[PDB]
């Protein structure tokens, strides 16, 4: 019942690589629970756009200034 | 003669350091050739400094030195960098130690001291004639090389350190194809073990194991060669008794080994189909070996669950081998999967389950071994970087104990390095860049980390990092299974029954005692149990009363009232069961030190020796001033009489130095480690210059909370490893002869990480009776001073049958800062014993009645001031009533006094003040009252009696008033003012006596002046805040120097002395909003009187002598003093009435208003 | 931009994604794994019922598992499949290393033995059922005719209890307390 109005109304639903693609801003911020990480999900977008990530965590000032 | 002697041991302290660098300097630069052209600038002021130094050799044959040395070790940074850069193994050693190592250019000595430090299981090298020979392990194995390499003069330490290294593989792996081939042609292991090497043994034994295995798989049958296993095993177990100690312990291991060979044969048997067995073959560990490969060192691979892993042929020695537990190969099958990917191995659970353990054996039989390191706080992103790079060059196997303790701004930061070593790993790049720095990567590396997770003050891992870790976990261990086998390779005849029935009664009095935080009887206890039924055998023999025994002298002193009772029944229910030199010596060193032997005391002396003969790392709790400091000293100063060794002590506090001046700190300005006190104290006991600590018992006691941030640190140090591993990677060996006391009052924020590791002693009541303590200190006071005769009127006049119902009816009194009666008897004994020293002077004129009766009042006078000293007016009034009634003696009433030895009151005793009109704004003006005068009087007699004081009270009571009246009238003491705040540090105490005082070696923190002692008042001492475990840095503080007469400087980790400075310390009652309470710890050393508020009638009294002081100004009006004074008065108690503290938080009125 | 990253919490949806983001015997563990994968992901929401704890299974253990299921096929030349040793080393191993409780190891082993029984028919939901690779296919025809099984699924409104085999009084529990929750909240965002 609960999913029976997504199901009906809305005909579309967008995952991480379709807001990727239809958006015009270059910064994107990425949120979740603890214990479950998404860069996966964005190192597999980089490889299907043929890009190239940093990944940079943050958290020590030589972190920080190689950022 | 004493400063001279001390002038000139520090004089020949330093020349010995200057000589020793000078030498490193000398064997690095000034000796060698075509070393001298990488850094010509540091070349020529290395050769001003070597000029420099020669000159002052000349000199002193016929400082600032050092300190130019000191400025050009930063310019070695670079140096030393790249010479660890060239022996990536150097990484495990510190700066000095590396200078010792690279300055041997024909020594070729020191390397073997350092052998331990970058190998972990190599103490020495053996050498013959400028060749080596051989290397020698930790247990005393001696490991033949295959050929002798041959040394020159103009050699350096990297070349034949690496030709060193591949001979030790190359020898290793010689050992094991012979000792494989020997077993191939049909001998016995018997012959075989007398031999070689343990390690070869052991491959071979393994490959051997499991070709044969493989045989019987190929068909279905197991009884043959089960039973062929079986006669080995029996066949080694009769071996085991007749042989020496290097073979016993070869022949321990073996056995291990050959009893998990015959479980997994014997579970393969009971397989019903093929298919089990075929499964229950896959999942254990097998050792098989390439016939087709060329290289040798890679010809041995072992397989598990289908995943291979390849033999490094490293040197382990005879390590003490586990037992093969289901869990154990569940974990090395967890292991080689994760391994399989070049990720990291992960293990997660509860203290004490075989976790780091389990990864050392995993790493052992892939034949290596695991250098294990102990994370904390300390390990900032670029000193575990530091350590990463240091492990990746080596190739060794890393592992990150307690990874938990991190800072989470690190745990993220590093798990970039983490995801790139993986993948170097995983994609064979040769060079990985970490630190800016492109280092090679090593094929032979991996990572390591075992948390705890679940504890306080842990962080929580990123899941970001912990996706790059393939985490097990380790709840529950099989203690039975160990047990068992460790009780039938130490050759006890019934293991089985025995091994069930120990995990039974272990169970039974975890299930059955009370909940107590400290009650931990898990796999670390039962692994202690064991380690002291070891010993006993010689003694008892290998039956039952040797558990008996080593579960009593376990378990016994960690347990409560009560508990000990249970403990009792349970083990006549289950099990069905002279030290005479030892208690002697103990009796005299009690004797020497004045305590009494009753029975708790004695039996705590026995179960404190009885359970360090076996533990290293100790634990005394029980209620503050119960009799722990009392108890350990006493059993050293008796296992100095009774051994014969000489004992060192070192009483450190935890909680009043900071970590980074406990452990070290490395400086960021220049990456340069500066050692802390306990690892400076561990250094140089490693070192042993002069050849003292050879044969001598170190203890170093931490006579403070056990907070977990500052223990855990030490975790490594309790536990099996005996590894100090400091952030800047140097590894500290811990002695056998070197061991830790915790001295501690409660564990209420101590994690089961740290109680487990330790022997615990609980002390549930205190070890002393009454009159015991009460002789104990007139027998002290008596020996820090006709003589004779005075002693007997003293210990007569104590009789403890009215002294008991004294005691029980000061119990029932309302104290401030409360401290119990058994404490406040110092201060009593003290202050007594002053006071008839200080009238022995006239007591030569006066007869025998007379000397009783002033005596009696001198006693209960101190009686008095000690036991209700820190209560109100109308409880002194009744105490004096009821000790008047408890004791012909003379009688001491509420003004009772001696004047110069007639008896007098205080109201005779008043001066008459006529104050000036100028007078009044003179601060310190006092007008003498009778409180004023009995508390003056009081502080300046127990201030005499070399004791603390804290003054309690509300604010404006008078207790700076009388601090100033009472030391304003004498030249023998000065007077600091240290006011406390809510952020108050040592560093502050220091600082304001850094203008009243002088460091003298003769290191002693004496006076600037010659004859006035120095008085530290310090106001507000309740208002220091407690950290986030509840403990007071400057409380600590306060209680070290007024206990231990001294604190140890931080900055180069040296004690001193307080020699002529006393403390006074000004407080509130702790309901009072702001103020908290104080540990009974450190309030135990110091008198309190309790300095209430004055009277109306006194208060109106003193205000019209100040009010007649100013109408003298105005004449006219001198007979409206009175009325205006009362107004006054009467205005203040209703301001005080009127506005309280419930309305505002400032509506706080005193004295000082008026 | 901001994009909330979470598990997609349709069972048939999680198995979709997993075969999309992807001999014959390795499509046909994989399709097994994928369906193991998102049954156990799918149970691990419901906390007091499901395990006796919160656990999080991600994309590291499905690749594991999916590395050592084709290390396996690999190694055993002679197509007699261990699926006992597969199932062990996927329920104790891969899947059951973080699990810490033993109940919780009973699940997923019977989570395993349900899913990787290796028999000729296989019910792995009550409405479809996956047959075995034959012979004489290919690659291509075997990815074909398992998104073809796949497509025809029609997933119940009860698949957390019907598909998971669970009784319906958590279920019921679980589900109306969320409806409850989500329900009140746009009650009061209404009204407003
Ligand atoms: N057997 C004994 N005979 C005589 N005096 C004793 C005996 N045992 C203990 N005492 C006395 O008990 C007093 C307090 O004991 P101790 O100094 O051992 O305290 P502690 O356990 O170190 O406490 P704290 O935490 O306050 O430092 C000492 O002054 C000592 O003289
Ligand atoms: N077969 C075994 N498996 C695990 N632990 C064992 C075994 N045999 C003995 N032990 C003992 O169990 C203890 C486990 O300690 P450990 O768990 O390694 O500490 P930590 O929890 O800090 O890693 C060790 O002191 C070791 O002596
Ligand atoms: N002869 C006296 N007897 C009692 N109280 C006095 C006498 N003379 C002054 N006082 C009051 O006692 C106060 C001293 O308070 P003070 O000791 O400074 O507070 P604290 O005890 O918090 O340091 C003075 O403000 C003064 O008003
Ligand atoms: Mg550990």
């Amino acid at each position: 019942a609960l999913n029976w109005f997504k199901n009906e109304f809305f005909v579309d639903e967008w995952n991480i690589a379709d807001v990727v693609a239809n958006s015009e801003n270059n910064y994107f911020t990425m949120a979740s629970e603890r214990d479950v990480d998404g860069t996966f999900k964005l190192i597999e977008l980089a490889k299907a756009s043929k890009e190239s990530l940093k990944i940079i965590p943050l958290g020590s000032i030589e972190n920080l200034n190689y950022a | 003669l004493e400063s001279k002697l001390t002038k000139l041991s520090e004089i020949q302290v330093n020349w010995v350091e200057v000589q020793f660098y000078w030498l490193d300097l000398y064997g690095i630069l000034g000796e060698n050739l075509d070393i001298q052209n990488f850094l010509p600038l540091e070349t020529s002021k290395f050769k001003s400094l070597t000029s420099e130094y020669k000159m002052i050799t000349t000199r002193a044959f016929q400082k600032l030195t050092i300190d130019s040395l000191k400025m050009i070790k930063s310019s070695l940074s670079t140096f030393l960098e790249r010479q660890r850069r060239q022996f990536p193994r150097f990484y495990f050693l510190g700066n000095d130690d590396l200078l010792k190592i690279i300055g041997s250019g024909k020594h070729h000595d020191q390397v073997s001291k350092f052998m331990k430090k970058m190998f972990g299981s190599i103490e020495s090298i053996i050498f013959f004639e400028d060749s080596i020979t051989g290397v020698r392990s930790v247990e005393g194995e001696v490991l033949n090389l295959n050929e002798k390499i041959e040394l020159k003069d103009s050699i350096q330490a990297q070349e034949w350190l690496n030709i060193l290294d591949t001979e030790i593989k190359l020898s290793v792996f010689t050992q094991f194809r012979d000792c494989l081939g020997q077993l191939k042609d049909g001998t016995d292991i018997e012959v075989v073990v007398s031999k070689y090497i343990f390690q070869a043994i052991l491959l071979s034994a393994q490959v051997m194991w499991t070709e044969l295995v493989e045989k019987c798989l190929q068909t279905n049958e197991f009884s043959k060669y089960w039973k062929e296993v079986d006669m080995k095993i029996k066949g080694l177990l009769d071996k085991l008794n007749k042989s020496s100690d290097n073979v016993k312990k070869k022949i321990e291991a073996l056995l291990v080994e050959y009893l998990h060979f015959n479980n997994v044969i014997g579970q393969l048997k009971n397989c019903s189909t093929k298919e089990e067995a075929r499964l229950l073959w896959a999942k254990v560990q097998k050792f098989y070996q390439k016939n087709d490969t060329l290289d040798d060192l890679n010809s041995v691979f072992i397989s598990q669950s289908g995943y291979l892993l390849q033999y490094k042929f490293e040197y382990i020695g005879i390590p003490e081998r586990l037992i093969y537990t289901p869990l154990l190969l569940v974990g090395f099958a967890t292991l080689t999967d994760s391994l399989h990917q070049k990720y990291g191995g992960c293990f997660f659970g509860p203290a004490g389950t075989g976790k780091t353990e389990t990864v050392k054996a995993f790493g052992q039989n892939l034949g290596r071994v695991v250098v294990v390191f102990n994370c904390d706080d300390s390990f900032d992103y670029q000193v575990l970087s530091r350590l990463l790079v240091g492990i990746t060059q080596i190739g060794a196997w890393g592992c990150f104990d307690e990874f938990n303790r991190l800072d989470e701004k690190v745990l993220s930061a590093v798990s970039a390095n983490i995801q790139q070593i993986q993948n170097g790993l995983q994609v064979g790049k040769s060079h990985i860049t970490l630190l800016e720095e492109e280092t090679p990567l090593s094929p032979h590396t991996a990572v390591f980390i075992t948390l705890n997770p679940g504890y306080n003050g842990r962080s929580e891992l990123p899941e970001n990092l912990k996706k790059s870790f393939r985490e097990f976990s380790m709840k529950s261990p099989q203690s039975g299974t160990i047990a068992e086998m460790i009780l039938q390779i130490m050759g006890f005849e019934d293991s089985k029954s025995l091994a069930s029935k120990i995990v039974h009664f272990l169970e039974l009095l975890s299930s059955k005692c009370s909940s107590m935080n400290h009650y931990h009887f898990g796999l670390r206890t039962l692994k202690g149990v064991l380690r002291n039924c070891s010993p006993l055998v010689s003694e008892f023999g290998e039956g039952e009363k040797t558990v008996v025994e080593s579960l009593k002298r376990v378990i016994l002193p960690s347990l409560g009232d009560t508990d000990e009772l249970v403990f009792k029944d349970e083990l006549s229910k289950i099990f069905d069961s002279n030290s005479k030199a030892i208690v002697q010596c103990l009796k005299d060193a009690g004797q020497r030190s004045g305590f009494s032997m009753s029975e708790e005391f004695l039996k705590k002396c026995m179960q404190f020796y009885y359970m360090q003969k076996t533990q290293q790392a100790l634990i005394l709790v029980g209620k503050a001033g119960c009799g722990k400091t009392a108890t350990w000293k006493t059993v050293i100063d008796a296992m100095a009489i009774f051994d014969g060794h000489a004992n060192v002590v070192y009483v450190i506090d935890t909680k009043v130095l900071t970590k980074e001046s406990l452990y070290g700190s490395m400086l960021k300005a220049t990456l340069e480690w500066r050692d802390g006190l306990f690892t400076s104290i561990l250094r140089r006991v490693n070192d042993d210059i002069t050849g003292t600590f050879k044969n001598s018992r170190i203890w170093v006691v931490f006579d403070s909370d056990l907070d977990p941030e500052y223990v855990e640190a030490m975790n490594s140090v309790l536990d099996d490893n005996k590894i100090l591993t400091l952030p800047n990677g140097e590894r500290l060996p811990i002695p056998p002869n070197f061991r830790i006391l915790f001295e501690t009052d409660n564990l209420d924020h101590t994690t089961p990480a740290t109680i487990t590791r330790c022997g615990l002693l609980w002390f549930s009541t205190d070890v002393c009776s009454i009159s015991s303590k009460i002789d104990h200190l007139l027998n002290k006071s008596y020996e820090a001073l006709e003589l004779d005769k005075l002693k007997d009127l003293i210990s007569d006049s104590f009789d403890m049958a009215s002294l008991t119902n004294i005691f029980t009816c000061s119990n029932d009194l309302v104290h401030i800062l409360g401290v119990r009666t058994f404490n406040k008897l110092e201060t009593a004994v003290q202050l007594a014993v002053h006071l008839i020293s200080s009238y022995r002077q006239w007591f030569q004129n006066l007869d025998d009645k007379s000397l009783k009766d002033v005596i009696t009042l001198l006693i209960k006078r101190s009686l008095l001031y000690a036991l209700a000293g820190d209560s109100t007016g109308e409880s002194q009034r009744a105490f004096i009533q009821t000790i008047n009634t408890y004791f012909d003696s003379q009688e001491l009433s509420d003004y009772s006094t001696i004047v110069i030895l007639s008896f007098s009151s205080f109201c005779s005793e008043i001066p008459s003040v006529s104050l000036e009109a100028h007078e009044v704004m003179r601060p310190d003006i006092v007008i003498p009252t009778i409180d004023t005068i009995k508390h003056e009087k009081i502080f300046y007699d127990l201030l005499n009696s070399k004791r603390g004081i804290i003054l309690c009270g509300p604010p404006g009571s008078g207790k700076t008033m009388i601090m100033n009246n009472a030391l304003r009238n004498s030249s023998l003491y000065d007077v600091v003012g240290i006011n406390f705040s809510k952020d108050t540090t040592t560093e502050h105490i220091l600082s304001a006596l850094h203008r009243h005082t002088n460091y003298v070696t003769t290191l002693t923190l004496l006076p600037k002046s010659d004859i006035k002692n120095l008085v530290l008042f310090c106001d507000e001492i309740n208002l220091p805040k407690l950290d986030k475990y509840g403990s007071q840095n400057v409380v600590l503080f306060l209680r070290q120097l007024m206990e231990k007469q001294g604190f140890w400087k931080t900055p180069e980790n040296k004690w001193v002395t307080i020699e002529r400075i006393h403390i006074v310390g000004a407080c509130n009652p702790p309901t009072d909003p702001g103020r908290i309470p104080m540990s009974e710890r450190f309030t135990r050393h110091a008198a309190i009187l309790y300095l209430g508020y004055p009277s109306g009638k006194s208060l109106s009294q003193i205000y019209e002598i100040y009010y007649k002081a100013i109408f003298k100004l105005v004449p006219e009006f001198r007979s409206y003093t009175e009325p205006f004074a009362r107004a006054s008065v009467h205005l203040y108690n209703e301001c005080k009435a009127r506005y309280s503290t419930g309305l505002q938080s400032h509506y706080l009125f005193s004295p000082r208003e008026l | 931009d901001r994009v909330v990253y979470e598990d997609i919490p349709g069972i048939l949806d999680t198995v979709k994604d997993l075969w999309g983001s992807q001999g014959v015997w390795s499509v046909y563990c994989t399709f097994l794994l994928s369906w193991f994968h998102a049954l156990i992901t799918a149970r691990t929401r419901l906390v007091p019922h499901g395990f006796s704890k919160k656990y999080y299974f991600n994309d590291c253990d499905f690749q594991f598992a999916s590395v050592y299921l084709e290390n396996v096929l690999a190694t055993n030349s002679t197509n007699n499949i261990p699926w006992a040793q597969v199932r062990d080393h996927i329920a104790t191993i891969v899947y059951g290393g973080k699990i810490d409780e033993e109940k919780d190891l009973e699940v997923v082993a019977k989570l395993c033995a349900h899913v990787f029984c290796g028999s000729d028919n296989l019910q792995i939901v009550p409405g479809v059922r996956i047959p075995q690779p034959l012979l004489q296919q290919s690659e291509e025809e075997e990815r074909a005719r398992l998104t073809a099984i796949l497509s025809n699924t029609i997933e119940p409104a009860d698949s957390l209890s019907s598909w998971l085999q669970l009784p319906r009084e958590s279920i019921l529990d679980y589900e109306r307390l969320q409806a409850k929750e989500v329900a009140s909240s746009t009650e009061q965002l209404l009204q407003e």
